[PDB]
């Protein structure tokens, strides 16, 4: 995702006999990342009848 | 076998571009000065251009 960046600078002398200067503008950048995770785990059986629950 | 991730092709996005504002937060307003008097005025607008009176 991009962003522009405030304009700034300094002024000018307002005179005659002399013009002035336009100035300019930028543009920047921006990331970030996708990430996954997850797991499993089994259970057992016949030690749970024996044992008295699950 | 697999259709494998690495075959099939992996678009990317964008979103639309959003204004920042870098700041140094500047004020030192209110204070001197302000509140304007209007012989000021009188040395302002036209007509009558200055310099400053005395």
């Amino acid at each position: 995702m991009p962003y522009w960046n405030d304009l700034d600078g300094d002024s000018q002398v307002l005179n005659d006999t002399d013009d002035l200067v336009p100035q300019k503008i930028n543009a920047g950048q921006d990331k970030a990342v996708l990430i996954l995770r997850g797991n499993a785990w089994s259970s057992h059986d016949l030690a749970a009848t024996l044992s008295g629950s699950d | 076998a697999y259709t494998k991730i690495s075959d099939v092709i992996v678009p990317e996005l964008f979103n639309p571009y959003v204004i920042n504002t870098t700041t140094q937060l500047s004020a030192f307003f209110q204070s001197g000065i302000a509140a304007t008097d209007d012989e000021l005025n009188a040395l302002a607008k036209k007509a009558g251009g200055g310099s400053t009176l005395n």
